[PDB]
C-alpha cells in the first residue's frame, strides 16, 4: 500500500524481540501550512509522539 | 408529495479525527 | 413513452490498454 517516494529509513538492530516503525509526515505543501503554538495543551497530546494515556 | 432533503452543497475532506482529547464531562451545571 | 438512449455519435478504437501503469492508492484527504 505505498508509495515511491516514502524513503524508508532503515536502522537495524541485534537484540530486539519485535520491530517498530515511526511514521512522520512532513507538510511540504506550498499554500500556508503552519503549525499550531506546537500544542501545548493539556487536553490534546502533541503529534508527534503520541503516548496515548486513555480508556476514558 | 416528499422531499428527500436533496443537498447541503458544500464539500470537504471526511477526516475521521486522528489525533484523541481527553474527553472532560461538562455536567457542571450551577453546583 | 421511455427512450432507450439512443447514440453518443463518435467513435475510436477500443483498445482495452496493454502497457500497465502501478496504481497507487489517492485516498490522501486531509492528514
Amino acid at each position: 500500500g505505498a508509495r515511491s517516494d516514502i524513503d524508508f529509513y532503515l536502522q537495524p538492530t541485534l537484540n530486539q524481540k519485535g520491530v517498530v516503525m515511526i511514521a512522520s509526515n512532513y507538510n511540504d505543501n506550498p499554500n500556508s501550512k503552519e503549525k499550531p503554538q506546537t500544542f501545548d495543551v493539556l487536553q490534546g497530546s502533541q503529534p508527534m509522539l503520541g503516548a496515548n494515556t486513555k480508556n476514558l | 408529495k416528499k422531499v428527500v432533503k436533496q443537498k447541503n452543497h458544500v464539500y470537504t475532506p471526511v477526516y475521521n479525527e486522528l489525533i484523541e482529547k481527553y474527553s472532560e464531562i461538562p455536567l457542571n451545571d450551577k453546583l
